[PDB]
RNA sequence: GGAAACUCAAAGAGUGCUAUCGGAGUGCGC
């Protein structure tokens, strides 16, 4: 009888994930595109100016599919999102939910960290150990556990 | 002109091709190196290669009423 | 045995093979695999070295045969009774495990019957199970015709 | 402990074809192909079975062979079963193939491939002995020159040491590789890219497999045997991959 | 045409108090200023190449083709190393010493820039470990002694390499006029 | 094709033996053919080092076979007194092998030298 | 494998139209095995011929991209290659006809100082031509005679012309009042067929290889198949990721119609919505 | 346009026509590429129209290398210009669906109307055509094909590591492990020859001890009737009078006769297993000095047959290091540091003559004096 | 309570099996 209890994965501490080298990869999705022009923020210099580092922003499939899917109001939102600068992945799964893909995502690696903005999104990836999630505030961006935002 | 030059070349050309594949018919896949090997072998072949020049001319003298 | 000491290396095996070993159908078996053969080559060396190997493993087997006639016959003239009733090569092995011939008929006849498999009979007796039937007296020519606790009676 | 005279017991094990072998410590074992002989130097198990007949046993050990580490750490299935066949990118040497290739057993074959030239030799006289494997001494970036000689492999492995280890199995798995089949690959951090750490070169191997069709389903990280490693599992799914 | 990297800067001799020699370990003897961080003249390997190991005793084989093309062409010859260098103190010839046999004493150019083989000195079989020069005579006609120590062990570590034919010894040239 | 084929030109033949002197100086090498093949099938080994012109080749050849199948990289010097002179011990060294260490403070030169010659190779 | 072989950055502004053509040099043989040429007109005054590197083939084993670019006096608004002897025209202040042997244009070919829309070839009769401009005018010409031969005007403005490939003399017009027009070429007094089924700019039609079917797809969310013999919709395909399908293609296995939105996806579509691809045994193609 | 494809396979090379096309435009999605899975739809795509066997084993070998290398061949070739039609140039030139770009230049440098292809329409279709494999053959064959593609790739891999077949050290293996068993055998047999002779004539044991001239003389005399003929025994063994005096004086007798004759057929094929032992021990003597000479020169040919066959085999005795060559028995304070130099002393003439391409002796004869000066330090 | 499946019926899964006027001539097609 096979139970499946996942390994902590052995590049995290306690709870310091000395995995997250400077040079970062953020999970950037859909209502933080939204808040980020409605808040007037750049995405990638806005991330350089809370990150002190440079950041390598990457989008899913799932994410993409919600972006179109919300329709002609958000057309800045998928012009902008379809930028060169950042990298695309390809999920595998049924159902594109952008909330559980991106906690299913990061759970099973740990090393991306996740610029997310909704409540419950916020709630999940805070409850799971040792990952960062950032997000829009004021006119700027904010860590939420970064062992060095400075 | 038209002698048995046709069937002189074409008999060539088997006696050559026939050795050439009764020894690679032998030897299956390592070309066996060893002196006295490959020269009973090259015997063997010189055998059957002469085994089949002899009913050549055996089935040759039937058919003579030619150069 | 026979097929190394005819064929020696496996590059002759193509014009050549007897028919008096491997009848008619693993011949081109034998045939194809040793043209289309996974293995070296060896020289003449332990070529005949191994053919004096499979000379006297050719030898084993022929006094093997000729030394269990042997046996037929020796049995024969001593215990003639025994290897009338029985078989000889059951009365070999009776004879032989229990010593002289004498020592043999100074036994009853349960223990006769029982006089191999003594093992499962002594575990058996100590613990509690139920001890055995046959022993050595198994393979003889009868209790194999009988069929069913019919070679047991 | 576990020196050479004490009485083991053979249990079978989740994965068919390896078992159990549990004394005062426990072991890993996989029944002996060809017995009598060890093939790198590995301490064997020798039961008697009933006539008497005597069949042996060979201890894995996981410190210097891959996929024993994943596992003993444990995997929630392989694809390396008793009847399959098995491709094996990078094999080194007899070290690990002996080992897959007697957990595949006398039907299945295990077409192990290599590049170098000495391993080569070395693993051509340890592949006389045993016949379930092809040994194959061509490189593993170009499956479109022993093609000749295999076909439509069942699952796949790779231990390769290139730093294009997913266009490597990617394109031996769609050459050779069957529907629905496996792929188990072992990444090897520091080698394929020294300037990022673990977890990030893991997440970009699996995202390069994702895109180069393989569904991955299972990560393991085999952490108290070697270091910053990893093994991938994957399907092959190529239709209906979602 | 074929030369090689600088191994290691062996010994020295300050010619006068604004130039220096250093005899380096890759054949390389090299006349330095005090003006220039780099040298002015790098003179290349100093008394030749050594002589390679013999197609007899390099790969254990039998066949003279194999046991000659593990010798790999001349890519693995190696360059007879400075020993000891010294120079005549505020003067114009420094001497020189290795393994192959000869002190080859050079001589410097009145440009203070360049020198040449003056003379070579085959009397002394064996490694050159230092080198002193020691004169006698007048102001005009000098009769200079070279005294070298000649061994058949470097004087740091042991590192014997194709040494034919060298004893412990001292060897002397009464050079003239 | 000669038997000690990845044989190293004269600048890298040089920083490849400064390297071992540090390696040598912070105590982190290991000296010799046997000791350079215990420490290889013991795993801790960040690349090894023969000399192609011991007078028995083969003496050092058998350490291919166990480095390119542990996967660690393998590079020829043609001097073996030059390795000695490297390594800084009296008589000529013929094989010598870095081990692996990561509280040692020429981390990032042995790297750089490691994936100089895995380019080579 | 529904993969990308290269891209380009094309142009400046905005790209206007692209063909490709097996474009016969005469200092050069067709290569037309192993590279595929296609090229491209935008409004910043330029008409671009590129190669492509294509593995359609494995004959050989380089000259990637930009062959040449051809320049112009105005701007550039769509082209389309006449397929026999590598000549091309273009429209946009005025339409112009080139060949890819000369920098220049070749000859110049308007009723009057217009412009012109959009262009199609034929697919057989290949010398003539349609076009259209935002006189509200569709124009024909003719290359043999080398001048404009006629011109009808309606009632708004014709967005996108296309031939038929097995009548040679018919074609279907897509114009901003909601219903694609259906003409024959020799009488252009009656459309003779008017397929009105839209709510918004008939944004493109094309015709499907087979003959008879159209596909269209109009400036609302929505594409149309409509069969050429009934004059109403057959069905209608839409999504909601999709906005303001512009261009829509059958596919030459005249199966698939490729539509191209304007968030940016080149979506693919099955003409029969339920037709299988995979080759079916005979009891179920019965 | 795939109407001809070319598979290659480890019996023979295989053209098959194409029946009907794959469709092109829909080429990922999961009902098409389930068809090439499952046999009742592919055998309406693919059929066979010609399947040459290359019937040579060297000739497979030959094909091998030279598809691997990218070139074609004869039986290549051959098949291509039999089955290949001539589309002649009103038409269009012929397509043929083969398997690498590395061979697409060659087959079209060679045939001028061919056009080969291979995007991924040619790759899963000649995937479903080795996925299905023997079943579209349709029996136009004589052999299965894994047993031949065993033998492919072990002669190809041969071939291209160009592995010395001479460098045999398997043979000295199980030559002193035959030696030594043989050698049990040998004399637990003879001491089966003298309990068996003992009762015809219990006072040959005392005598004649040498199971080897036991088992002649056995062989010699049958039955206790000799008693005259002195000039024999010495040729087959003084103790001539002793055994002559005791055939009559002992009487230690039992007189069966089908026994003793028995007893004769295995003495004399006991001394024929001793006349073979005498010719194995000096078969591999000089085998010993022509595989691994510094090694038998260094430690003698016995003691080294005993070692390799203690390390399994010579390429494994070598990459050994230099302090696991301690074996008990063999190699025999002062006692124990000539022992270690003996041991890396033949480590090292181990790794002379494996590693070599074929060895010498010159290094086992100075390594030989180096351990003799070593030992006269004493 | 154990079930002989060889009395028969209703059903469920796994495995294997197939294709889509007659010869010339005569105006003739490359
Ligand atoms: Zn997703």
């Amino acid at each position: 009888l096979t139970r499946n209890i996942p390994q902590v994965s052995s590049a995290l501490f306690f709870q310091y994930n000395q995995a997250i080298k400077p040079p970062y990869q953020v999970l950037i999705d859909t209502n933080f595109i939204n808040f980020s022009i409605q808040k007037k923020v750049d995405i990638v210099r806005g991330m350089m100016d809370c990150l002190l580092a440079k950041c390598n922003p990457l989008i899913t499939d799932c994410v993409m599919a919600e972006l179109e899917k919300l329709g002609p109001k958000y057309r800045i939102a998928l012009k902008l999102a379809r930028d060169p600068r950042i990298k695309r992945l390809s999920c595998s799964h049924k159902g594109t939910y952008a909330n559980d893909c991106l906690v299913h995502r990061v759970l099973q690696h740990k090393c991306y960290i996740v610029a997310t903005n909704d409540a419950g999104l916020k709630q999940r990836i805070r409850k799971i150990p040792g990952i960062p999630l950032m997000s829009v505030g004021g006119h700027a961006y904010v860590i939420e556990k970064l062992p060095d935002v400075f | 002109a038209l002698r048995g030059d046709i069937a002189l070349t074409i008999f060539d050309v088997c006696m050559k091709t026939l050795g050439k594949h009764y020894i690679n018919k032998h030897k299956g896949y390592y070309a066996i190196s060893d002196s006295k090997m490959n020269i009973e072998l090259n015997k063997e072949t010189l055998n059957y290669l002469f085994s089949e020049s002899l009913r050549y001319i055996k089935l040759f003298d039937e058919f003579l009423d030619l150069e | 045995a026979r097929i190394i000491l005819t064929m020696g290396i496996r590059s002759k095996a193509s014009e050549t093979d007897l028919s008096e070993i491997l009848p008619e159908e693993i011949e081109e078996r034998v045939k194809t695999a040793a043209e289309v053969s996974m293995g070296t080559e060896i020289t003449q060396t332990d070529l005949d070295n191994i053919n004096a190997l499979a000379e006297q493993i050719v030898e084993f087997a022929a006094y093997r045969e000729q030394l269990s006639n042997y046996l037929s016959a020796r049995m024969k003239a001593i215990a003639p009774n025994l290897t009338q009733l029985v078989g000889e090569l059951v009365g070999a092995r009776l004879i032989a495990h229990s010593g002289s011939l004498i020592s043999l008929a100074k036994s009853p006849a349960s223990t006769i019957q029982i006089l191999g498999a003594e093992k499962a009979l002594f575990r058996a007796l100590k613990t509690k199970h139920d001890t055995p039937k046959y022993g050595l007296l198994y393979h003889a020519s009868l209790v194999g015709q009988a069929t069913g606790k019919n070679k047991g009676k | 402990g576990a020196r050479g005279g004490a009485k083991v017991v053979i249990e079978p094990h989740r994965h068919a074809g390896v078992y159990i072998a549990r004394g005062k410590e426990d072991l890993l074992v996989t029944k002996n192909m060809a017995p009598g002989e060890s093939v790198y130097g590995e301490k064997r198990i020798s039961v008697e079975e009933p006539p008497p007949t005597k069949v042996e046993y060979r201890v894995w050990n996981p410190f210097r062979s891959k996929l024993a580490a994943g596992i003993m750490g444990g995997l929630d299935e392989l694809f390396i079963a008793p009847g399959k066949k098995v491709l094996y990118l990078g094999a080194a040497s007899g070290t690990s193939v002996s080992h897959v290739s007697d957990v595949v057993g006398p039907e299945g074959v295990v077409y192990a491939v290599e590049f170098s030239h000495r391993p080569g030799r070395e693993l051509i006289s340890m592949a006389k002995k045993r016949p379930n494997i092809i040994p194959i001494i061509e490189d593993a970036r170009h499956p479109q020159k022993y093609r000749m000689l295999i076909g439509m492999v069942d699952c796949v492995f790779a231990d390769v040491a290139q730093p294009d280890q997913a266009r490597i199995i990617a394109l031996n798995s769609h050459m050779f590789l069957k529907d629905q089949g496996g792929v188990v690959i072992s990444i090897k951090a520091n080698c394929i890219d020294s300037t990022v750490d673990a977890e990030t070169v893991f997440a970009r191997e699996v995202q390069k497999l994702r895109e180069e069709r393989i569904k991955p389903l299972e990560q393991l990280t085999l952490e108290p045997y070697e270091r910053d490693h990893c093994i991938v599992v994957g399907r092959y799914m190529r239709s209906g991959l979602k | 045409p074929l030369f090689f990297c600088e191994g290691s800067i062996d010994v020295v001799s300050m010619v006068d108090d604004f130039h220096f020699i250093t005899g380096s370990d890759n054949g390389n003897i090299c006349l330095w200023s005090l003006a220039k961080k780099k040298p002015i003249f790098t003179e290349r390997i100093a008394h030749g190449i050594l002589p390679e190991p013999s197609f007899n005793d390099i790969s254990g084989e039998t066949d003279e083709e194999l046991r000659k093309r593990q010798l790999q062409g001349k890519k693995l010859l190696q360059p007879f190393w400075i020993t000891s260098l010294y120079a005549i103190p505020y003067s114009n010839v420094f001497i020189s010493g290795s393994w192959s046999g000869s002190l080859k004493v050079w001589k410097i150019s009145d440009n203070l820039r360049s020198f040449e083989l003056l003379g070579e000195l085959s009397g002394a079989k064996g490694v050159v470990t230092k080198i002193q020069v020691v004169e006698s005579g007048k102001h005009g006609k000098e009769k200079f002694r070279i005294l070298a120590s000649i061994a058949k062990e470097h004087r740091l570590g042991r590192w014997i390499a194709n040494v034919s034919g060298a004893r412990n010894g001292i060897y002397s040239a009464v050079i003239d006029q | 094709n000669p038997k000690a084929f990845p044989l190293a030109d004269a600048a890298l033949t040089q920083q490849i033996l400064d390297v071992v002197q540090q390696a040598a100086n912070l105590r982190q090498l290991k000296k010799g053919a046997n000791e350079a093949t215990k420490t290889l099938n013991r795993g801790i080994s960040e690349f090894i080092i023969m000399a192609a012109d011991c007078e028995p080749i083969e003496i050092l050849l058998h350490l291919p076979l166990l480095c390119e199948d542990k996967n660690v990289p393998y590079v020829f010097v043609p001097s073996r007194v030059a390795l000695g002179r490297a390594c800084g011990v009296s008589r000529p060294v013929i094989a010598a092998s870095i081990t692996t260490n990561d509280a040692s403070a020429i981390k990032t030169q042995i790297y750089a030298v490691k994936d100089k010659i895995e380019t080579l190779l | 494998t529904r993969e990308e072989f290269v891209s380009f950055k094309a142009h400046y502004g905005l790209v206007t139209g692209l063909c490709v053509t097996q474009p016969r040099f005469h200092d050069k043989k067709p290569d037309l095995k192993s590279q595929n040429f296609m090229l491209s007109c935008s409004d910043d005054k330029t008409v671009k011929l590129w190669s492509i590197n294509v593995d359609d083939y494995s004959n050989k084993n380089n000259e990637e991209g930009l062959i040449r670019t051809f320049d112009g006096e105005s701007a550039f608004q769509g082209i389309d290659s006449h397929r026999e002897n590598s000549t091309f025209a273009t429209g946009g202040a005025k339409i112009h006809l080139w060949d890819v042997n000369r920098l220049k244009p070749v000859s110049d070919l308007s009723w009057g100082a217009d412009n012109i829309t959009s262009l199609k070839f034929n697919q057989n009769e290949t010398d003539i031509l349609a076009s259209t401009g935002s006189d509200n005018s569709i124009v024909l010409y003719d290359l043999r005679t080398n001048s404009p031969t006629q011109k009808i005007v309606q009632t708004m403005r014709t967005n996108a012309i296309c031939w038929n490939p097995m009548e040679a003399f018919n074609f279907v017009t897509a114009n901003e009042d909601h219903n694609a027009y259906y003409y024959d070429m020799r009488n252009l007094s009656r459309s003779l067929n008017v397929f009105k089924d839209h709510v918004s700019a008939v944004m493109d039609v094309d015709f499907s290889p087979t003959g008879d079917e159209i596909v269209t797809g109009s400036y609302d969310k929505s594409i149309r198949i409509y069969k050429t013999n009934h004059g109403h919709s057959r069905e209608i395909y839409h999504t909601k990721r999709m906005q303001h399908v512009f261009q829509v293609k059958y596919s030459m296995d005249s199966k698939y119609i490729i539509s191209g939105s304007d968030d940016g996806n080149v979506r693919l579509w099955r003409s029969k919505a339920w037709e299988r691809s995979n080759v079916k045994t005979t009891r179920e193609k019965n | 346009p795939i109407e001809y494809l070319l598979f290659e396979e480890p019996t023979g090379y295989a053209v098959f026509k194409v029946k009907l096309q794959q469709d092109d435009i829909g080429s990922r999605l999961k009902e098409v590429q389930e068809q090439i899975n499952d046999f009742g739809a592919f055998t309406k795509l693919i059929e066979l129209v010609s399947f040459a066997p290359f019937k040579g084993a060297a000739e497979a070998l030959e094909n091998a290398n030279d598809i691997s290398e990218g070139l074609v061949s004869e039986s290549l070739k051959a098949i291509l210009d039999l089955n290949l039609p001539k589309a002649s140039s009103k038409k269009k030139n012929i397509t043929l669906a083969i398997s690498d770009k590395n061979l697409g230049p060659s087959i079209k440098e060679e045939f001028p109307y061919v056009d080969c292809i291979s995007n991924e329409l040619a790759q899963d279709l000649i995937r479903g055509v080795r996925l299905h494999g023997e079943k579209l053959f349709k029996g136009l064959q004589s052999g299965d094909l894994e047993r031949a593609q065993l033998g492919l790739g072990h002669a190809y891999s041969r071939a291209k590591v160009k592995f010395s077949v001479q460098k045999n050290d398997n043979h000295i293996i199980q030559a002193i492990a035959l030696l030594d068993q043989l050698d049990k055998d040998i004399n637990t047999f003879a001491m089966r020859v003298k309990e068996w002779y003992g009762w015809h004539f219990p006072e040959l044991a005392k005598l004649v001890p040498d199971n080897y001239t036991f088992a002649k003389l056995v062989l010699f005399i049958k039955d206790k009737a000799s008693l005259n003929d002195d000039s024999l025994h010495d040729l087959a063994a003084g103790i001539a009078q002793r055994v002559i005096d005791n055939a009559r004086i002992s009487m230690g007798q039992d007189i069966s006769e089908t026994d003793m004759e028995n007893v004769c057929v295995f003495a004399q094929r006991v001394a024929s297993l001793a006349d073979y032992r005498r010719q194995l021990y000096d078969y591999l003597c000089e085998k010993m000095h022509t595989v691994a000479p510094n090694l038998s020169e260094l430690i003698g040919e016995v003691i080294g047959a005993r070692l390799i066959s203690h390390a399994g085999s010579l390429t494994n005795l070598s990459k050994q290091a230099a302090s696991t060559v301690q074996i008990l028995g063999a190699e025999k304070k002062n006692k124990g540091r000539i022992s270690r130099y003996l041991a890396n002393k033949c480590s090292m003439a181990s790794r002379i003559d494996n590693y070599s391409e074929e060895p010498s002796n010159v290094f086992g004869s100075v390594l030989k004096k180096q351990v003799e000066q070593r030992l006269e330090f004493y």
